[PDB]
């Protein structure tokens, strides 16, 4: 009752929080770099587009 | 059938060894049929007959 105010209300950037495996889910902040093997079977061919 | 008054655009041509180079042609035929291809240049192979 004289504390400070909790991280999921102070944070910056974007985050929420859980007693849980003390995640900070959900923090919207810069950019990563993702790159997928694509299934190949998924693909159509050109030529029945 | 005479063939002519046509137009041969490539659609997706794949720089490569494998038949991906693709091309549509606007046949403007004659009369309907059969229509042996070829290109006398030997930079392109084709699959098609």
């Amino acid at each position: 009752r004289d504390k400070g105010a909790p991280l999921n209300d102070v944070a910056p950037f974007g985050c929420s929080i859980a007693l849980e495996p003390l995640r900070a889910e959900n923090c919207a902040v810069g950019s990563i770099p993702i790159s997928i093997d694509i299934p190949d079977a998924a693909f159509t061919r050109i030529s029945e587009t | 059938p005479t063939v002519s008054d046509l137009e041969c655009k490539i659609t997706e041509c794949t720089y490569a060894s494998d038949f991906g180079g693709i091309a549509t042609v606007a046949y403007k035929s004659s009369k309907a049929g059969n229509c042996p291809i070829h290109s006398p240049s030997g930079v392109a192979v084709i699959k098609e007959n």
